[PDB]
């Protein structure tokens, strides 16, 4: 239950791990295979704000208003 | 919106009185301004039952 | 986006409405009574 | 300040302080730009401030952004300030009369049976279809304007018709399609008495 | 007779016109008299193109009403060197010429295109950054703005 | 940092995402989520987030708190205001939204827009220290006639003879005796016979001590004791007390 | 202050009822006046004589706790509402279910009738409302908007025509035909659970367990507060006369004026023999069609009619 | 629906124009979900149409619901977007796709009918660029039919009645072969649009010389119809003029400027097109 789960909380990571530096190993060695797509809402994430709401803007000057980096 | 049949008369009966509980004191005879424990409560409720059954 | 399914319970049934009476207590009578 | 009227000649202020009080020379050739005038801005997001008709800053419509003027949005303290009344003979206190009301009730009637025995004829599946209505004959303005497109014509005439539904054929399309649920309301504002925080004493009781 | 500012504090803030009697006489002494008859109390502002023109001034508020001091209209009096060449100039529009009532157009920003075809009559020596407020607000697709705004006091200079 | 990074990432995300896709309620989620977005510095996303969250749950004091702390630390500061107006209209008998307001746009120097918030505020009758509040931030400047514009408001809306007594003080400090004396005169006429009491005159009583006036101080102590409801018995004893003060002093 | 409030006589309890087997938990009244009916937490529809109390029949189809019951005006139809999610048609000329409205999702806490039209209004736990066809049990509308339990609903023949009061502390009135909600007042700071409306001062009241508050048709604009029943309120019930009867869920049942809000009684019954004293509470009041009588239903499982006093002038009962 | 949203070339020529409606028809490929379908009959022996495209889907980017190019210029929505400087943030995956469509039919919902939704009237300065990239003549090639796949090999045996132009098939290797219906309507990667790019920025424009101090400006091709108050009508209120030579001897102008923003602006503007009393005048910075 418990105890278990946290077992797996480690050796999940290995598994991206096998599965990162063999693919950055692969990949990089001259050969670009994906595993292969099917992912429903798995690249709502990486691609854009996943269910958006715009800040309602009030009374001020938002336009030029802007961030810098990391 | 599946009927209540036969099966779920007694898991039926819990749902309903474990929300009514909820609404009744633990949010509104509150004063337990922190985040009212109705966690627990609740597992008082439950003990009070088996307590009861057990005499 | 209306559905085409359907049910056995949805069937027409029960289509006129029984309006109350003269006589059991319409709410004419319920208007004077004392 | 601004040289006398006659005595303006010659000339061009371009620094807004010229103006003194303010004031554009309409005679002297230049864009007069007294007090902020005359530059096109940036395009900011700052929405319309507003003021009330005594003068005052509208926070109402910050409460009623993006809504119709038939919201009611109770969010001044003159809301919350007890009302008084003593006549239980005044108009404040009095119904519509049952003509409005036997009005109300035929306009309710209606619309309600129709979208009724729509949601209805849903449950009828098997529709013991109707024909195809009378054709469709509509005028369109296009608000493309110009001789070399509709060959030169300002309106087109067009006749609609219904294509047939084939019967023997099953559904078309994939209905049930799960997302999460739309954005809800415009929150409403908390008018609520001021609240008091508890001693520890209490707390513990 | 020409009330040198000419005051008309509209519900959302104070507007004030100096027009030059020397450059436009005839309008000046229509807009004098005008203002303070005060026959423009609840102009609805009868014509918003942001950051190009604010136009109010008349009984009706469609765009079909208004009246003069003279009749229902009179000439323009045209001007050389002045143009609308920025914002806050003050020129009563024409439908077509010798044809000016009591609609008076506000400028936001350079209309050197109306000059020739308006008289350009003078200046808002006040209410300017509130010009650019009212100039940016929202109307719909008949420049009768979503807001209906009017003037709260139309009078002259003393 | 083209992939391992970004597939880090796209883990931790929807981890968020599914968390609060189970619950969607309690919202330690979604400022997790979000804090770590600011973080990452991807504020645009944390905005929608904090949106999103508000939606589910716009009675959330932390929620908007930690929003606009979002805001002012990244200094969109028109973005900011928007922000708290909105709050402060939504949630308005919440205090610390008002004052967090004020103290930002006091760092940030428009205590005209700060004068008119807290006029905004004010509408509300909010609390004793709410004015008092106010009042200190009025004399951060100089501004006496705002000052006792607001003891005027404060004290008229609030019948306290101690509010009474704070006016005068500041009189007495700021040095405006005069108007000392007509505010004690204001205060005992206006509360006067029933349910006025001791500790308002004893304050007009050292004050005109200060003025060394002592047949005066004598007429007002016994006037008022004796026209006004009249001792109640500790309090008598502290009449006494007073009484050879005011005598030998 | 306000005007002198009018001198109302007291309420004395003349008799108390007993054949429940659980928590009674709604009650209504025939439109004329022979017999009232009763809904119980031990699933059981029972109807009661009105002048003796005798009981003459007692109806069984549901399978859990019947949280709300009422009669139609226009037809001899009684409409039974339940925790089982299902709400039923009982038709009274033969005793007998002949029509169940299906589709909400948990359970049904009230249920309304509208006078004109026939159409049905019931508010549930699953934090929405729905309008049904009476006769072809088909959910015109779907109110939807609260977000919590929706504790309780009314409707009314002017306008607007619905009122939900629910759990999340606010309360909504919503237009029908359009199907949406008009105005949305957040004045109550715990959940409602009781709204009314006043039979001819176009006025509704709604109580909570901190303070009832009075408002006016139709945009729902304060008026005044009622305060001084601190308990959890589950009843609210307005007589003709300006008698506003609010009764609690610790027992007590206070009465109040309608116009200048002077509570003048409060009563606190007794519990039944063998009850424990934590199991006193109203879950439902009811005025008789003549006003002159006023029945509640306990948590005690009885139901205890009040009458008024013949006997009792200003001068026996000053009014403060 | 009322009816479709398209061009005058996808829109037809005789003024008696047929279509035929099917209530929730097919499935808008940007709001997935059903539509209205009306199909417009639109030349002799030319391709009959039909609307291709949510009304929704279209009041969006303000678009043609069958041509698919933007309904003011006529040029691809990429393009047209940028000729506004327009920055659409329409989401793309499956689920915030849906989410957006589900909202934005909502949000559309409180629309009048008259005109595109949001940033399409904050973005209404059509530039001169939008403008000279306009087409000006019905292309109305495009109701001719497909490549008749029979007739490309030889086998279109059913006479003249080839479904198709029995014409020489285009080499694929074009890039303005394969643009996917979705792509062009997301305004993705449209090589259509990339050559509208190069096009427009192949065009001819006004020259910027060197150094500041060059603020005259000579103008080719005047003739003696002109004016020296017309030459200042034309760069006057545009700025301020310091003075100009109406070179009758060689046909010219020469505008000395008092801002070198404002003469940029009247003689970028003025690029061949300042056409006052008809005549082609060259806008250029002089010696």
């Amino acid at each position: 239950k418990a105890k278990r789960k946290a077992r797996e909380k480690q050796l999940e990571e290995a598994r991206r791990l096998a599965a990162l530096q063999k693919r950055r190993e692969l990949r990089a060695a001259g050969i670009e295979i994906q595993k292969k797509r099917k992912r429903k809402r798995g690249v709502d994430y990486n691609a854009e704000i996943p269910f958006e709401k715009k800040p309602a803007l009030g009374f001020y000057d938002t336009s030029e208003e802007n961030y810098q980096a990391l | 919106a599946k009927t209540v049949t036969k099966q779920r008369v007694e898991s039926h009966f819990d749902l309903e009185l474990r929300a009514a509980v909820m609404h009744d004191i633990l949010d509104m005879m509150p004063e337990g301004i922190k985040q009212n424990k109705a966690r627990t409560i609740l597992q008082h409720l439950s003990e009070a039952w088996r307590c009861w059954k057990a005499n | 986006q209306l559905s085409k399914q359907y049910s056995s319970r949805d069937l027409p049934s029960h289509t006129k409405i029984k309006y109350r009476q003269t006589t059991q207590d319409a709410p004419e009578e319920v208007r004077n009574r004392d | 300040e601004p040289p006398p009227y006659g005595y303006r000649k010659g000339w061009i202020p371009r620094l807004l302080e010229d103006f003194g009080d303010g004031g554009a020379f309409p005679e002297i050739h230049v864009a007069q730009y007294p007090l902020d005038m005359g530059r096109k801005k940036k395009m900011s997001n700052a929405l319309a401030i507003q003021v009330d008709s005594e003068g005052k800053i509208k926070y109402d419509a910050i409460a009623r952004q993006g809504q119709s003027k038939d919201k009611v949005i109770y969010s001044k303290y003159t809301d919350l300030v007890p009302k008084e009344v003593m006549n239980a003979d005044d108009p404040d206190l009095q119904r519509p009369d049952e003509e409005a009301i036997k009005e109300i009730t035929e306009k309710t009637r209606v619309a309600l049976e129709k979208s009724v025995s729509q949601k209805v004829a849903a449950a009828m599946p098997v529709r013991a279809a109707d024909k195809l209505a009378p054709a469709q004959y509509i005028r369109y303005t296009p608000s493309q304007q110009g001789v070399a497109f509709n060959s030169g014509a300002k309106q087109r005439v067009i006749r609609m018709v219904e294509m047939q539904k084939d019967p023997m054929e099953p559904p078309r399309f994939k209905i049930n399609k799960k997302i999460p649920r739309g954005p809800p309301s415009p929150p409403a504002p908390v008018m609520h008495s001021p609240s008091r925080k508890m001693t520890v004493k209490e707390q513990q009781e | 007779w020409q009330p040198p500012n000419v005051y008309l504090e509209t519900s959302m803030g104070i507007i004030v016109l100096e027009l030059y009697w020397k450059h436009a006489p005839k309008t000046c002494k229509n807009f004098a008299e005008l203002a303070r008859r005060g026959y423009y109390n609840g102009t609805k502002f009868h014509r918003i193109i942001k950051d190009f023109m604010i136009q109010g001034g008349d009984p009706t508020g469609t765009g079909r009403g208004g009246a003069s001091i003279y009749g229902k209209q009179f000439e323009d009096e045209l001007h050389p060197d002045l143009k609308f060449t920025g914002a806050g100039i003050l020129a009563m529009a024409n439908a077509g010429p010798d044809t000016n009532g009591s609609q008076f157009f506000v400028t936001l920003a350079p209309t050197q295109w109306l000059d020739g075809k308006h008289t350009i009559f003078g200046r808002v020596c006040q209410g300017i950054g509130m010009v650019n407020r009212v100039g940016m607000v929202e109307t719909n697709s008949q420049d009768r703005p979503v807001d209906d705004v009017k003037i709260i006091k139309a009078y002259p200079s003393g | 940092d083209e992939e391992e990074l970004n597939d880090y990432k796209l883990r931790k995300r929807k981890t968020f995402e599914d968390n609060i896709r189970k619950n969607r309620t309690v919202i330690s989620n979604w400022i997790k989520y979000a804090q770590w977005e600011e973080s990452l510095k991807e504020i645009q996303r944390a905005r929608s987030i904090y949106e999103r969250a508000l939606d589910v749950d716009y009675r959330n004091i932390t929620l908007w708190l930690k929003y606009a702390e979002m805001e002012m630390k990244n200094r969109q500061v028109n973005h900011a205001r928007n922000i708290w107006d909105r709050a402060i209209t939504t949630l308005p008998r919440v205090n610390q939204f008002w004052y967090k307001y004020t103290y930002m746009e006091e760092m940030l120097g428009n205590v005209a827009g700060a004068r008119q918030v807290f006029e905004r505020w004010m509408e509300w009758q909010p609390e004793e220290q709410a004015w008092h509040s106010y009042i200190n931030f009025e004399l951060r400047y100089k501004e006496v006639d705002r000052a006792r514009t607001i003891y005027e408001r404060f004290v008229l809306v609030h019948p306290d003879v101690k509010n009474w007594i704070k006016y005068a003080r500041f009189e007495e400090k700021h040095a405006y005796f005069a108007h000392a004396r007509k505010v004690y005169e204001r205060a005992v006429e206006f509360f006067g016979d029933e349910h006025m009491d001791e500790h308002l005159y004893v304050a007009f009583a050292k004050f005109e001590e200060n003025q060394k006036e002592f047949e005066r101080v004598r007429v007002i102590y016994k006037y008022a004791l004796d026209r006004i409801s009249k001792q109640e018995l500790f309090k008598n004893y502290t009449i006494f007390e007073k009484k050879f003060g005011d005598r030998r002093g | 202050t306000m005007p002198k409030p009018q001198w109302h006589p007291p309420w004395k309890l003349y008799r108390v009822i007993s054949g429940h087997l659980g928590w009674v938990r709604c009650i209504a009244v025939e439109p004329g006046n022979q017999w009232f009916v009763t809904g119980s937490a031990d699933r059981t529809i029972k109807i009661w004589d009105l002048a003796s109390g005798k009981l003459k029949l007692s109806l069984t189809g549901h399978i859990s706790t019947v949280r709300g019951v009422i009669v139609s005006t226009r037809s001899p139809y009684l409409f039974s509402c339940g925790e089982d999610k299902q709400v039923k048609c009982w038709d009274l000329e033969y005793n007998k279910v002949i029509r169940h409205y299906h589709g909400h999702l948990s359970a049904v806490y009230g249920l309304d009738l509208h006078p004109t039209i026939d159409v049905l209004v019931t508010c549930s736990r699953d934090s929405t409302a729905r309008i049904w066809d009476v006769r072809t049990k088909a959910s015109v509308h779907t109110l939807s908007g609260h977000t919590n339990a929706v504790a309780t609903v009314r409707c009314q023949a002017a306008e607007p025509q619905i009122i939900t009061g629910s759990h999340d502390t606010t309360i909504r009135l919503w237009d029908l035909v359009a199907g949406k909600t008009r105005v949305t007042l957040t004045n109550h700071k715990k959940s409602v659970r009781a709204v009314v409306l006043h039979p001819r001062h176009y006025t509704f009241a709604s109580g909570s367990p901190d303070n009832i508050k009075q408002w006016k048709f139709p945009d729902g604009s304060f008026i005044q507060n009622l305060s001084g029943h601190n308990a959890i309120i589950n009843t609210l019930t307005v007589n003709s006369d300006g008698v506003l009867v609010s009764g609690a869920d610790n027992g007590t049942m206070h009465l109040w004026d309608w116009r200048t809000g002077y509570n003048f009684q409060r009563v606190h019954a007794a519990v039944q023999p063998g009850s424990l004293d934590s199991e006193s509470g109203i879950f439902a009041c009811a005025f008789d069609q003549s006003e002159s009588r006023l029945l509640t239903a306990e948590a005690d499982k009885t139901i205890k009619v009040y009458r008024e006093d013949d006997t009792a002038t200003e001068e026996t009962h000053p009014v403060s | 629906a009322d009816f479709p949203i398209l061009c005058q070339t996808c829109l037809g020529e005789n003024p008696y124009i047929r279509m035929t409606k099917e209530k929730y028809g097919k499935e808008c490929k940007i709001c997935a979900r059903p539509f209205t379908v009306f199909r417009w009959c639109p030349g002799v022996r030319m391709r009959f149409k039909k609307t291709e495209v949510c009304q929704t889907c279209s009041k969006l980017k303000n678009v043609c619901q069958t041509c698919l190019l933007d309904l003011e210029y006529g040029l691809p929505i990429q393009v047209r977007d940028a000729g506004l400087s327009f920055k659409d943030d329409m989401p793309k995956s499956d689920v915030n796709k849906e989410y957006y469509t589900q909202n934005m039919e909502r949000e559309i919902s409180n629309s009048d009918g008259t005109r595109p939704v949001g940033m399409l009237g904050k973005a209404t300065s059509t530039s001169d660029m939008l403008l000279k990239l306009a087409r000006t003549t019905p292309y109305y090639k495009r109701n001719r039919p497909h490549i008749c796949s029979f007739w490309v090999k030889g086998e279109c045996k059913r006479g003249e009645e080839c479904p198709y132009r029995h014409e020489k098939p285009t080499d694929p290797d074009d890039p303005l072969a394969d643009q996917n219906i979705k792509d062009r309507y997301y305004g993705i990667n449209d090589p259509v649009a990339d050559k509208l790019l190069k096009r427009a920025s192949t065009m001819p424009r006004l020259d910027p010389p060197e150094d500041k101090t060059i603020t005259t400006l000579y103008v080719g091709g005047l003739g003696d119809t002109i004016t020296e108050t017309d030459l200042r009508n034309h760069f006057y209120q545009f700025g301020e003029i310091r003075t100009i030579t109406v070179v009758q001897r060689q046909q010219c102008a020469f505008i000395q400027f008092a801002t070198r923003q404002a003469a940029e602006v009247a003689a970028e503007k003025s690029f061949n097109k300042l056409i006052v009393n008809g005549r082609r005048l060259n806008v250029k910075w002089g010696r």
